[PDB]
RNA sequence: UGCGUACAUUCCUUAAUAUCUGGAACGAUAGAUUAUGAUUAGGUAGUGGAACAAAAAAAAAAAAAAAA
RNA sequence: GGAUGAUUGUAUAUUAGCGGCUAAAUGUCAAUCAAACAUGCGAAUUUUAGGUUUUCCAUGAAAUCUAUUUGGAAGAAGAGGCUUGAUAG
RNA sequence: AGGCGCGCAA
RNA sequence: UUGAUAUAAUUAUCGUACAAGCACUCAGCUAGUUAUUGAGAGACACUCACGAGCCCAAA
RNA sequence: CAAAACCGGUGGUUUGUUAGUAUUUAUGUCAUCAACAUGUCAAUGAAAUAUCAAUAACGAUGAAACUUAUGAUUAACAUAACAA
RNA sequence: AACAGGUGCCAGGCCAACAAGAAUCCGAUCCGUGUAUUCCGUAC
RNA sequence: UGGGAGCGAAGAUAAUCUAAUAUGUAGCUCCGUUCAUGGAAAUCAAAAGAGCUUUCACUGAUUGUAUUUAUGAAACGUGAAAAAAAAAAAA
RNA sequence: UAGAUUUAUAUAAACGGCAAAAAAAAAAAAAAA
RNA sequence: UGUAACGGUACAAGCUGUAAACAAAGG
RNA sequence: CAUUGUGUUAUGGUUCUAUCGCAAACCAUUGAGAU
């Protein structure tokens, strides 16, 4: 059919996130303006976060309803309210990249998984449950399942909790750019504070001659002067 | 002054082109006839009457080289676009834009006109005159065989990391370079 | 609904479309200087030292213009190149001057310098200005090339003599043309049309 | 037809007389004034 | 009940045509291809009856019938359509009435203007 | 494929007439395009025959050149006497479309006068371009002393 | 239209009934009362020379 | 031996765009308009030229006489 | 007209359109049934035929020929070519 | 990258 | 008033026809749209740029 | 030949001043289904926290009123007043 | 000139908790965010 | 969902009509869209070479199929985008 | 996140043969989705 | 999730659930 | 050149638009946090 590559291109244009930079040069101008902007209806349920309403925090222990971890039980280690996700540990395990540190070549880690296919797991049935905020006299909040009547044991610390997040150091690596020449990284200090010092007269000396064995002497700098 | 539009259906004093013909003495429907870029009537389409020519069709399915003028060569040897000291190479040509080269460039002289410089170059082809000019003043027209490839590496050197080594000819180009050295 | 039956309903309705056009980038290039020297014979051209300010506070910044160019102009452009020509404090002061535009050298455009009354430009921008205007015909290969490593015009070499004495000896013969029908018929003979399209 | 007719006289009566108001220009306070933005923009720093 | 307009939809359709508008090619009749080759001096064809009955022709007939000629005047109108990326650009003779550059202004002392 | 038709004669390739450069100290004045008009004329370069090329060398085409801008031969039969000017300042506007006719006055004649007329038109815009300047001086100093109340 | 619809309704002035304030009817009547005028302004001469010549004849005899 | 009767580029005002009306002329800081220059100017289909269509946008709505 | 009978009447059901039912009339299937109606970015077309909206000006046809079943479709023919101003005052 | 054109004279 | 004078309009048609079709009247809606794609081919098709050269896609 | 980020919080810009708007039933059908009813939530007014006084007249408030303010707005079309 | 909202209508300096004019003159009948002139704030 | 899978029409072009086009389209059922499709050669090519897969432009409306109508993002190739292969014998 | 929060929307599928009544002894019993 | 039926609330195109618009001052 | 008509004006008839809204993208800041 003569129409799926012109379907493909108006549909990407939906994911377009236009207008993008665009690097002014020389009697260039920009296609940006001539770009299409994606379309959308406005009138759609206000956002919400899940997570406020149903009491999950970092450091809960719950399940992955659906998908290739079914069943499989992990701690919370972060939730994105504006996503309504949460990420799990041990599960969904699809980011894999070139190592940026020390080990093996590749290294892989978990990516978010949407709240709604995750449940918070009753502390004595171990079970999909549902956690409701009770309040005491003092004023003390007390975090009850539904099904057993049990208390939430207190979340993991995040101490405990703590692992560092590799692909951010991958892609500021990236961001950086290829590795640099062995020979170009070795470090000169004494050469390279000579130019610092040549750099310092070049940019601050008023194009004043280089000092010298013959004459040493300093040049006093010229000050900018007031109208009169 | 620019071009005033001309609008049609607006009035029957406008210049724009007429509706009346249109709407009384022309077929309805949209394509005004037959939908067909042929027909003529009942009688056949004149290609249908004359008979199929698959020389003509064969013609243009044929492979060709990129003609040069002996007289374009020698202006551009006059104005320095390429330089006589060396051999004049197809990169050269390219290069001064004498001839974009897709295939290989083929010399072609005019009426048997005389050629005044002493010059060694290489090509693809040249017919009889040109060659027969070029040698009358002591020139030199040289051809050395390269497949698709190789004179892909021979204009454009830069874009190979490395090298293609020349492949040997078939039994036509053996042919036709020896006809060349005859 | 149909178009006559319906309001909002239409036979040639109009159609999202992309509007712009094209145009010759050598076209581009002469109105670039075109408009270059409109502003040079109109006097709406000043050259100054640097953009490097001292102080952030627009009200400086503005009296500079105002010394400048007066108390009546309508707008103006300043041009830089954006390192050493001009700092942040420039570019603080001149964020509140609604009839000033900042510009760097490769945004300079016709529809820039109509668009604002005066140019402001820094010594450092106009010469590479005045540098990519005149080498952009050789960037876009409007000039010819020689062909050689140094990319420069070869010595033309001296014409082989007696190159053409034959021909001449044959246009001497030809010139008393009182055979003309035979010669004529020898050509027919000797030459043969072409029914090729490219080439001889 | 008459109702534009009509309109473009109305909007040549008003539109050329400065100082006008809301209640003066009807329908076409909006043009009005885009009008009068654009006549006062010669005068920005003068 | 009103009748809301599916926008996302239509401007969806709106912009595969108009880059399909905008990006349509030429095309050419593979059949009148056939039969008619293009050369500097005209379009060129065969000779009707070349694949025919010819025992009654002469041999002046028969030289004619199977060598060339050209497409008419008449029927270059059609090429327009069907071989767009094949044109001929004709050139007749110039007219140009110009007094000055008739044989009579040689009898003249001087130019017309 | 833009493929230019060519023709062919003679085993060559035919091309429009094509004249090189022939020097010239000081080319003589053409003779008026306003003959071409006439229907004898017309019909003389129309017809490419040996009667006409013979007309023409009988024709005396010489008396019709005018030496004088602003005078010429015009098909009416007369010698016509052009002179336009426009002073938007003064609003002036001249526009003369004088006619010495031949069978009013002569061939010769009416030439001379035609050329007199012209001459005297001159001068005329002459002096009166000197007396608008001292006029517009005049002004000046009108202005400048009513300013000096 | 054949004549501006301004115009149609000034001539219309002074007419009956519809004609005066409906366009339909307006340029209809308008069309008719101008051709008439055309016609009658280049016919009037000789019937004003009729009216000279009868009245010299009368005072002749 | 007469006369009636239809026709004015006689007067006055406009127009001419598929390369031949003087004009390849006279002007020229952007054409003022030809006074005994010519052809002339009914028109369906078709074709062509021009003038409008009161709006919007634009970074050009005060160097303008006299009066205020 | 029938009115102890192939009678009249009644709740809820069955047969569905490239079809059903039909003591057979192309009768009837929600009153346009020789093949129901509703919906369909299946976004039906038309050698006939209805309309097609400012003005001024320049130029200006034909109802003919070939061939095809075509007052249709194809080609040709059909204009702008040229001229129309003069003194032995 | 590619596209068109590239004298038939001298 | 009186004298003279004049067979609404539109479309098709050989045919300037209310025994041909539409229209009580009026308001608004209501029909030659567009070549990032084509072009000047003896029934008409302009205009700038560079010039033996000219253009510069995706990015 | 010149020049050389992740998860919360807070605002702003663009989409979009250039584009559009979509949530409730009156009415049809056996049903599938179809389909922009009724101006606006709103007397008028910027303000009613300006509608007071009052059988009537003169008064009060208001820029404008017992009213071209105690709903506005063509033509066709409806009625009057004045005029030779 | 998009130096946003509100204030009787077009307000950078009247309100809007952090800058800056109750600025002056001229306005048929009330008002003016209007015209003209001018001062001030602005890394807004 | 003009993306992918299954089944699968006619009105329209062919001036009737058939093929072909429409079109592998509409309706119906099922996936649910870059965390996807697909995929690291028993590949393509020439006697030189390229190097999984994917996207864009050109080659080109070319070579093709249809042989009255039309269809055709062909293959190799060229210029770009993106770049990846495979943590992993147990602990 | 102080509490409270009726009824309908035919749900053992947070689950696994298909197949009426969200899942019905074997067989009869039949499938492009 | 979304929607609706009834009920309460100015007998309603709003809000709301028999606690039907409000607890924030508890061993 | 009517009191059965017309001219001029007036009063009716008449289309109804008062933002109850504004990222899922990007820019800039700022906490916690990693290096």
């Amino acid at each position: 059919s003569r129409y799926v590559k012109v379907y493909r291109k108006v549909m990407n244009l939906q994911r377009r996130k236009t207008p993008l930079p665009w690097t002014p040069t020389f009697l260039e101008f920009s296609k940006e303006p001539s770009v299409p902007f994606p379309v959308r209806e406005k009138l759609q349920p206000a956002p919400i976060d899940l997570s406020y309403y149903l009491n999950m925090e970092v450091g809960d222990l719950v399940e992955v309803l659906h998908g290739p971890d079914c069943g499989r039980q992990g701690v919370v280690l972060s939730i994105s309210k504006k996503r309504n996700t949460v990420v799990v540990d041990g599960c969904n395990m699809k980011k894999s990249f070139w190592n940026p540190g020390v080990g093996a070549s590749l290294v892989t880690q978990e990516m978010p998984i949407h709240i709604t296919n995750v449940a918070l797991l009753d502390p004595v049935v171990k079970r999909p449950t549902r956690v409701k905020r009770r309040f005491m006299m003092n004023g003390e909040c007390v975090r009850i399942s539904k099904l057993s009547g049990s208390a939430m044991p207190e979340p993991v610390s995040t101490s405990a909790l703590r692992q560092p997040n590799l692909y951010q150091e991958y892609l500021r690596q990236k961001a950086l750019g290829p590795p640099l020449k062995a020979s170009y990284a070795r470090p000169d200090p004494l050469h390279l504070k000579i130019l610092q010092r040549l750099a310092r007269h070049i940019s601050w000396g008023q194009g004043s001659p280089l000092p010298t064995a013959e004459n040493p002497r300093v040049n006093s700098p010229e000050p900018m002067a007031l109208r009169r | 002054k620019r071009k005033s539009k001309r609008r049609r259906g607006r009035g029957d004093k406008s210049n724009a082109k007429g509706i009346r013909w249109k709407h009384v003495h022309q077929q309805a429907g949209r394509y005004k006839g037959p939908r067909s870029r042929t027909f003529e009537g009942g009688k056949l389409p004149l290609y249908r009457r004359i008979p199929k020519w698959p020389d003509a069709w064969l013609a243009r399915q044929r492979k060709v080289l990129e003609p040069l003028n002996l007289a374009k060569l020698r202006t551009f040897i006059e104005s320095g676009r390429l330089d006589t000291r060396f051999t004049i190479t197809q990169r050269h040509l390219n290069d001064s834009r004498c001839v974009k080269v897709k295939n290989g460039v083929s010399l072609f002289n005019v009426n048997d006109y005389p050629f005044p410089y002493k010059i060694s170059i290489e090509v693809a082809g040249a017919d009889q005159s040109s060659i027969d000019a070029i040698r009358r003043v002591g020139g030199e027209v040289i051809i050395v065989y390269r497949n698709r490839l190789n004179l892909r590496a021979h204009i454009k050197p830069y874009k190979f990391e490395v090298l293609p080594k020349t492949a040997r000819p078939n039994l036509e180009m053996v042919h036709y370079l020896e006809k060349m050295r005859a | 609904k149909a178009p006559g039956k319906y309001v909002g309903v239409k036979a040639h309705p109009l159609r999202p479309h992309d509007q712009r056009i094209k145009i010759n980038k050598r076209l581009l290039w002469q109105g670039l200087k075109i408009m270059l020297s409109a502003k040079f014979a109109q006097g709406q051209i000043t050259v100054v030292d640097h953009f490097n300010l001292q102080s952030h506070k627009t009200k400086h910044c503005v009296r500079h213009l105002r010394r400048l160019l007066g108390r009546k102009c309508p707008s103006a452009l300043l041009v830089h190149e954006g390192t050493t020509d001009v700092n942040d404090n420039f570019r603080y002061a001149t964020a509140h001057i609604l009839a000033v535009r900042r510009e760097n050298v490769e945004g300079i455009n016709v529809y820039n310098l109509l668009k604002y009354r005066q140019l402001v430009i820094t010594e450092k921008a106009l010469l590479k200005l005045i540098y990519n205007i005149q080498t952009y015909p050789e960037k876009r290969g409007w000039l010819p090339k020689y062909a050689t490593p140094d990319g420069k015009p070869a010595p033309a070499p001296e014409k082989v003599e007696g190159w053409d004495r034959e021909w001449r000896q044959m246009k001497e013969r030809e010139r008393n043309a009182k055979f003309s029908k035979a010669l004529l018929r020898e050509r027919i003979l000797k030459w043969k049309w072409s029914d090729e399209t490219k080439g001889a | 037809h008459t109702e534009s007719t009509r309109r473009k006289q109305q909007y040549a009566s008003i539109i050329g007389k400065q100082g006008l108001s809301k209640k003066r220009c009807g329908i076409h306070w909006p043009r009005y004034r885009r009008r009068h933005k654009a006549r006062r923009a010669t005068k920005h720093k003068a | 009940y009103k009748p809301v307009i599916d926008w996302v939809k239509n401007r969806i359709n709106a912009r595969m045509r108009q880059y399909r508008k905008r990006s349509l090619k030429k095309k050419n009749h593979s059949k009148v291809i056939q039969r008619f080759k293009l050369t500097r001096f005209g379009w060129q064809r065969l000779r009707s009856g070349r694949n025919g009955e010819k025992e009654n022709l002469t041999h002046k007939q028969l030289k004619r019938t199977m060598g060339y000629t050209f497409v008419s005047r008449d029927d270059l109108w059609k090429f327009r359509f069907q071989l767009p990326s094949h044109i001929l650009r004709l050139r007749d003779a110039p007219i140009n009435r110009n007094p000055n550059i008739r044989k009579i202004r040689r009898s003249l002392p001087s130019y017309f203007g | 494929q833009r493929v230019v038709q060519k023709r062919r004669h003679q085993m060559r390739i035919l091309h429009p007439a094509q004249t090189a450069y022939v020097p010239v100290e000081q080319r003589p004045p053409p003779i008026p395009h306003s003959l071409t008009a006439s229907s004898t004329v017309k019909r003389l370069l129309n017809n490419n025959t040996v009667a006409a090329k013979e007309a023409a060398k009988r024709i005396n085409w010489g008396a019709y050149i005018s030496h004088q801008r602003g005078v010429r031969w015009h098909p009416q039969g007369a010698w016509r006497v052009q002179f336009s000017r426009r002073n938007h300042e003064r609003n002036f506007f001249v526009r003369c479309e004088c006619y010495f006719r031949v069978g009013t006055y002569g061939f010769q004649m009416a030439k001379d006068l035609a050329i007199r007329y012209r001459q005297r038109l001159e001068k005329e815009w002459e002096e009166l371009q000197e007396q608008w300047t001292k006029l517009d001086i005049l002004e000046a100093e009108q202005r400048a002393k009513y300013k000096e109340k | 239209m054949q004549i501006p619809r301004d115009v149609i309704f000034e001539v219309v002035r002074g007419f009956r009934g519809r004609s005066r304030n409906c366009i339909k009817i307006a340029r209809v009547r308008a069309m008719k009362a101008l051709l008439y005028s055309s016609i009658m302004r280049r016919q009037r001469q000789r019937r004003y020379r009729v009216f000279w010549i009868g009245r010299i004849n009368a005072a002749g005899r």
